[PDB]
C-alpha cells in the first residue's frame, strides 16, 4: 500500500487526546434539543454568581448555618477589626467552598478581580458607618484601622444602603495565581472596621448579623484544569 | 394581575414562561407558617403545592399530561424594630435526601405532603425503625437537603427578604423539564426553599413569631389526555 | 485573556474511569462473563463534574484499557486472548453463561479487542428518550393509586437514565492455566451543552440519588479574625 | 556558509533524558507507584545547556522510553503490561496508594502506554504563569517581617517554576512473579527563544541553585610561552 | 421523526456470527483441517432476520475472529500460528489430508492470517446464479418420472444456493505441544435488496427448511379481560 | 513512508462498523436484478401491514 | 481501510526526529510574550563577545 512510517506515541491512550472513533449505533435518530431555560456556554459563568461566605467557621459554628453571620453589636467605637480574610479564593478555608472557590479548585492558574458583597441585616433603626479595606501583599496583616486605611476601601453606610460590594482589582506580580497557598503568588488581605460605632435606639435589638457574598468580576479566566480534592472515594 | 386575583420581581434565568386551563390558573394561596426565632426553613413542591386548589388541581388530575410556570409571591411583613433575612430559593428538580440507610425509600405520600409542605431541619437524624420505617425526607438546612451547601444556593433563581428593606418576593419560574411535557401527578417541577438567612429578633422578646403566607399562580398552563380521574393513594 | 479552558466542552474534554469489569479466562468460583450496567454514578469525579448542571446533552466516547495476569507462578503458558464486549439495550436477550447463543450479536453491537492492542474505542451520539439527559429527576416512575396495596417504586428512579448493560467475556477456549483480566471504561462526554447550574456535591456520595449518610462536617475550622 | 545550525532552536532541537522513574508490578519493601516532579534539574546536560541564557520561552516535548525485566530466573512468565502516567497539576490530589481513587483521571491528564509500543509522546505549550521561564531567580518567595520569629523561605526558590507531578503505576493486577520497569523522561524544548546570555557553568552543579562545593580547580597547566 | 435506521440496509447492517470452526495443530482423534460448508443456517439470529423476506440481493462481507489455546499446562511453548483459509468454489478439488496438493491454491482465492492480527475481513458480491437468492424454494430439483424406480430428491433442495466451502488449516508444522484454534465467521449483508416480506419464525427452526418439531406452543396465558 | 500515529481504537473488530476490504473474487460479473413484485425498502413497511391479534389467550 | 505498508525505521525514537504530537493540555491560554532586552537567535551571537583569555595557566 501506500509507504508509512509509525512515528512515536503509536498506540497510546492519552485522555485529553482529541480523535475520530467509528460509531457503534449508525443511523440512529437523534432527539432534537429543545430550548430550556438556563442554558451554561462557560464554568466562568457560574463564578460570576454571588454565593455565601461562611465567615464564621469557628468551633461552634463550622457546619452549621451560624457559619455564615457575622455578629456587630452596638458597643463603643474600636479599631479591632470585625473579619480578617486572606485573598486566597481557592485555598483559604473560607472561600474554597464558595461557588467561585469550587469551580477554582478545578483548575490550577487564575487571574482577575473579585466582587465581595456585604449584607446588613438589622433593624430599620440601626444606623452606623463601616470600613472594608483590601490591601496588596508584601506588608504585615493589618491589625487596626489605622493601618488599613492606607490600603483601598470604601465606606458603607449601613443606614443609607443594607448592602455593599467592594471590588478588589487584579494586582500581581504575576500573569496568574496558583489556586493553591504559595507565597511568591499571595493575594492580599481583606479587612472590615468600625468606622464610627453602630447605634440603636430603645427596644431595638443591639446585636445583628452581617452576611458576605464572593463572585468573580467580567475578568477573571482559570488555567490548567485538573482534579479537584474536594471529592474522594473510599 | 391574573384572572380575578390581583396582587423585587425576579424571573428566573431571564425567561418568562410560554406555550409549547386558563381559568383555572390563578393566585392560590397556601397555608401560612410561622417564623420563629428557632425555625429552620420550609419547602414545597410544585406542582404538589396546588394540588387541591380549585380547578387546576381538577385539570391536574383529569388530564395525563400537564405543564405550568409559576408565579410565587412571599409575603412576610414586621416592624422597623424587628430584623431578620429569609433566602427564598426556586430549585428545579429539587430532590431532597431521605432518612434511612436505603437509598431512595422516600414514599410518595411522603414526598408530596401538599399546600402545608415539609420543614427543614438543623441535624441529620436517622431513622431506626426497621419494623416500620418513616421512608420521609430529611432535609438538613445548611446541606441544603441534598449534600450542597446552603451557600452555594444563590446560584438558583432566589430573593431575598431583608425585614429591614422588603417585606415580599417574587420569583417567575418558567416551566423547566428535559421534556416539552409531564406527569404532572409523577413529576414536580419546581421546589421552593425557604431558609432563616438572619434569625429573627425582637427586642427584649424571646417570644416573637411572625407569619409567612405563599401566593402561587400557574401560568402558561397546557393540559393534555383527558381520562378518568386519578387518585392517587394518600397515607 | 480568554475562557478556552473554562468552556463547557473543554470542561469535559477528558477521558474518565467509570468501571472495572472483572472477567476470567478458566475451566467451567471463577466468572467466565460479567455483566456491567451503563452509568457514570459508580464513580465520583465524574459524577461530582456532570451534576454542576440539572440537564445535558452530548455524545459520549467509551474507551476500553484492558489488562490480564496470570493467578499462579510458573503454572504454564497462555496464547494471546481475544475479548467479545457486547452492548445489550434495554430489552435485549441478557447472556446467561458463556456460550449462549446471544453472543452471536446479529443485532446488538459488538467489539473484539485483542490483548496487546492499543485501548479500544467507540463513539455514540445522544441516546436520551427525552430531549436531554436528566441528571436530578424529583419524582416517581409510577404514581400509587388509591385501591392498590402497599404504585411504590423508589424516589427519582425512572427509565429515562436506563442504556443497557454491557456483557464483557473472553472469546478464547479455556487455557490450563487461569487468567484474570480487567477493563477499564473510560467516558467522555462530546459536544456537551448543559443547563441549570447546580451548587457542587459537598458530602460524600450514598447511592445513586442525593442521599448522605456520612461526612457531614466538611468544613475546617478558622478563626473569624485570623487571615 | 550559513549559521542554520547555531540558530537557537537547532541548539535545542534534541530529546535530552530528564529523569529515570522506577517502578515495580509485584503483591503488596517494593513501590507499586511513584512521583516525580518535573524538572531539568536533575540531569547536566540540558541544565548546562539552558543555563546559557537567564529567560526562556518555548513549548515541550516529552518522550517516554520504557523498559522492564523479570527480577528472578525462571520464576514465571508474565502478560504484557500497561502503564499509567497521569499529570498531576500543583494542587491537585496526589496518589497515596496504587489503587486509589485519584488515578480515575477524570480532569487530569493521563496517559496509557502499553509496553512493546514505540516511547509514547505528548507535547505541552509554554505554560508559566510569568511572561517567560526564569533559569535564574535573585530573591526569596517570602520577605520576613520585623516581628516575625526566627518569613524563612529558601533563597531563589519560587513557585514560578512549580509545574507539578507525573504519578507513575503498572496498571494491570500483580503478577505472581516480580517484574521492575524504568520510565526515561527526555525533553524536547520547541519554538525557543531566549534572553540574557550568562557564561557557562564551569564546576559541577551542586544543588538546584548556583551553589558550588568541589571540583573548583577546572581548568589544567600549560605554560605561558608553549603552543 | 425519520426512519433512517429502519431501513432494509440498517436493519442488516451488523456483522452476525455465523459459523464456529474448529482446527488443531499436533502432530499426525486430532483434525489437522476443517472443511465448512458456506451458509447462515447453523445459526438462527440472522436467518430469522432474513426469513422476513422471500428474496434478497447483497454483497456480503465476511469477518474471521480466531482463538487458540493451549491443551496442557507447562507443556511447552509455541511460535506464533499461520492459517490458512481456502475458498473452494461447488466443483474445484477438496482438500483430503493436511498437506494435499490443494492447498497450492493456483486458482482458489486464499486467506492467510497471522494469529494476533486483527480479526481478517474480505468482501464478495452478489454470487447468484439467479436473479436474487432464495429463502425458501417450494421445488424439487428433479422431478421422478414413470419408469423411475423408488428422481427421488428432497423437498426444497436447490443448487442455487451452493457456494462452495471454506477449507481451514494450521500452515505451521505441528509443534511438540498441542494448540486448539477456532475461527468464528461474521458475515454482514450489504446493498441489500429484499422482496416478498413473510410473518417472522415463531418456533424453533428444525433442519435447513421450514419443518418444526417442538415447541410449538410459544404463546403465553392471558384473561381476555385483563390489562 | 508518511509519518503516521496509530490512535486507539486501532486493529479492533467493532460489529457495527462500515469499512471497505478487498474482494475475493475480483472481476466477477454480477446477474443483473430483475423487477421482481414486492420490494420492501423500510421495514416500517412490514409494521403498516394490519395482523390479527391473539386476543384470547386463555388456556385452553 | 486505506491500504499502506510499513517501511523500514517505523516504531523507532530517534531524538533529532522532528514530529507531531498530541497536546496534553488542550485549550490552553498562553501569557503572551513582553518584549525583554538582551533576546538572542543564535548562539554565533555569543561566540562573538570577547570575553578574557586564561592565557598564564601555571601551576601557581
Ligand atoms: C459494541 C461495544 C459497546 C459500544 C456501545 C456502548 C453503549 C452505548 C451507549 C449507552 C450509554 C449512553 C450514554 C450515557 C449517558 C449518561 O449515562 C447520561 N448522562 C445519564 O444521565
Ligand atoms: C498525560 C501524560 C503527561 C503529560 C503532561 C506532562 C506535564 C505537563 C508539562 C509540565 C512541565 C512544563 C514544562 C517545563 C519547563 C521548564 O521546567 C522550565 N524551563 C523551568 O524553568
Ligand atoms: C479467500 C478467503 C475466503 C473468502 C471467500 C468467501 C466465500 C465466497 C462467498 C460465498 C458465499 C456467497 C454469499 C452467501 C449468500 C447467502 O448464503 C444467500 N442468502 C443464500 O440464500
Amino acid at each position: 500500500g501506500l509507504p508509512v512510517l509509525n512515528t512515536p506515541g503509536s498506540n497510546q491512550y492519552l485522555t485529553a487526546d482529541n480523535y475520530q472513533s467509528p460509531c457503534a449505533i449508525p443511523e440512529f435518530d437523534v432527539t432534537p434539543p429543545i430550548d430550556i431555560p438556563g442554558e451554561v456556554r462557560n464554568m466562568m459563568e457560574l463564578a460570576e454568581i454571588d454565593t455565601m461566605i461562611p465567615l464564621n467557621l469557628t468551633n461552634q459554628r463550622k457546619n452549621t448555618m451560624d457559619m455564615y453571620r457575622v455578629e456587630l453589636n452596638d458597643a463603643a467605637h474600636s479599631d479591632t477589626p470585625i473579619l480578617c480574610l486572606s485573598l486566597s479564593p481557592a485555598s483559604d478555608p473560607r472561600l474554597a467552598h464558595t461557588m467561585l472557590g469550587e469551580i477554582l479548585n478545578y483548575y490550577t492558574h487564575w487571574a482577575g478581580s473579585l466582587k465581595f458583597t456585604f449584607l446588613f441585616c438589622g433593624s430599620m433603626m440601626a444606623t452606623g458607618k463601616l470600613l472594608v479595606s483590601y490591601a496588596p501583599p508584601g506588608a504585615e496583616a493589618p491589625k487596626s484601622r489605622k493601618e488599613a486605611m492606607l490600603g483601598t476601601h470604601v465606606i458603607w453606610d449601613i443606614g443609607l444602603q443594607s448592602s455593599c460590594t467592594m471590588v478588589v482589582p487584579w494586582i500581581s506580580n504575576t500573569t496568574y495565581r496558583l489556586t493553591i497557598n504559595d507565597s511568591f503568588t499571595e493575594g492580599g488581605y481583606i479587612s472590615m472596621f468600625y468606622q464610627t460605632r453602630v447605634v440603636v435606639p430603645l427596644s431595638t435589638p443591639r446585636k445583628m448579623d452581617i452576611l458576605g457574598f464572593v463572585s468573580a468580576c467580567n475578568d477573571f479566566s482559570v488555567r490548567l484544569l485538573r482534579d479537584t480534592t474536594h471529592i474522594s472515594q473510599e | 394581575t391574573l384572572g380575578n386575583s390581583t396582587i423585587n420581581s425576579v424571573v428566573a434565568y431571564g425567561r418568562w414562561p410560554e406555550y409549547i386551563a386558563v381559568a383555572a390558573c390563578r393566585f392560590y394561596t397556601l397555608d401560612t407558617v410561622t417564623w420563629r426565632k428557632e425555625s429552620r426553613g420550609w419547602w414545597w413542591k410544585l406542582p404538589d403545592a396546588l394540588k387541591d386548589m380549585g380547578l387546576f388541581g381538577q385539570n391536574m388530575f383529569y388530564h395525563y399530561l400537564g405543564r405550568a410556570g409559576y408565579t410565587v409571591h412571599v409575603q412576610c411583613n414586621a416592624s422597623k424594630f424587628h430584623q431578620g433575612a429569609l433566602g427564598v430559593f426556586a430549585v428545579p428538580e429539587m430532590c431532597l435526601a431521605g432518612d434511612s440507610t436505603t437509598h431512595m425509600f422516600t414514599k410518595y405520600e411522603n414526598a408530596n405532603p401538599g399546600e402545608k409542605g415539609g420543614e427543614f431541619k438543623g441535624s441529620f437524624t436517622l431513622d431506626t425503625n426497621a419494623t416500620n420505617p418513616a421512608r420521609n425526607f430529611c432535609p438538613v438546612d445548611y446541606l441544603f437537603g441534598s449534600g450542597v451547601l446552603a451557600g452555594n444556593a444563590f446560584v438558583y433563581p432566589h430573593q431575598i427578604i431583608n425585614l429591614r428593606t422588603n417585606n415580599c418576593a417574587t420569583l417567575v419560574l418558567p416551566y423547566v423539564n428535559s421534556l416539552s411535557i409531564d406527569s404532572m401527578t409523577k413529576h414536580n417541577n419546581w421546589g421552593i426553599a425557604i431558609l432563616p438567612l438572619a434569625p429573627l429578633d425582637f427586642a427584649t422578646e424571646s417570644s416573637t413569631e411572625i407569619p409567612i403566607t405563599l401566593t402561587i399562580a400557574p401560568m402558561c398552563c397546557e393540559f393534555n389526555g383527558l381520562r378518568n380521574i386519578t387518585v392517587p393513594r394518600t397515607q | 485573556r480568554t475562557r478556552s479552558e473554562s468552556t463547557v466542552e473543554s470542561f469535559f474534554a477528558r477521558g474518565a474511569c467509570v468501571a472495572i469489569i472483572e472477567v476470567d479466562n478458566d475451566a467451567p468460583a471463577s466468572k467466565l462473563f460479567s455483566i456491567w450496567k451503563i452509568t457514570y454514578k459508580d464513580t465520583v469525579q465524574l459524577r461530582r463534574k456532570l451534576e454542576f448542571f440539572t440537564y445535558s446533552r452530548f455524545d459520549m466516547e467509551l474507551t476500553f484499557v484492558v489488562t490480564s495476569n496470570y493467578t499462579d507462578a510458573n503454572n504454564g503458558h497462555a496464547l494471546n486472548q481475544v475479548y467479545q464486549i457486547m452492548y445489550i439495550p434495554p430489552g435485549a436477550p441478557i447472556p446467561g453463561k458463556w456460550n449462549d447463543y446471544t453472543w452471536q450479536t446479529s443485532s446488538n453491537p459488538s467489539l473484539f479487542y485483542t490483548y496487546g492492542a492499543p485501548p479500544a474505542r467507540i463513539s455514540v451520539p445522544y441516546v436520551g428518550i427525552a430531549n436531554a439527559y436528566s441528571h436530578f429527576y424529583d419524582g416517581f416512575a409510577k404514581v400509587p393509586l388509591a385501591g392498590q396495596a402497599s404504585g411504590d417504586s423508589l424516589y427519582g428512579a425512572a427509565s429515562l437514565n436506563d442504556f443497557g448493560s454491557l456483557a464483557v467475556r473472553v472469546v478464547n477456549d479455556h487455557n490450563p492455566t487461569k487468567l484474570t483480566s480487567k477493563i477499564r471504561v473510560y467516558m467522555k462526554p462530546k459536544h456537551v451543552r448543559v443547563w441549570c447550574p447546580r451548587p457542587p456535591r459537598a458530602v460524600p456520595y450514598y447511592g445513586p440519588g442525593v442521599d448522605y449518610k456520612d461526612g457531614l462536617a466538611p468544613l475546617p475550622e478558622k478563626g473569624l479574625t485570623t487571615y
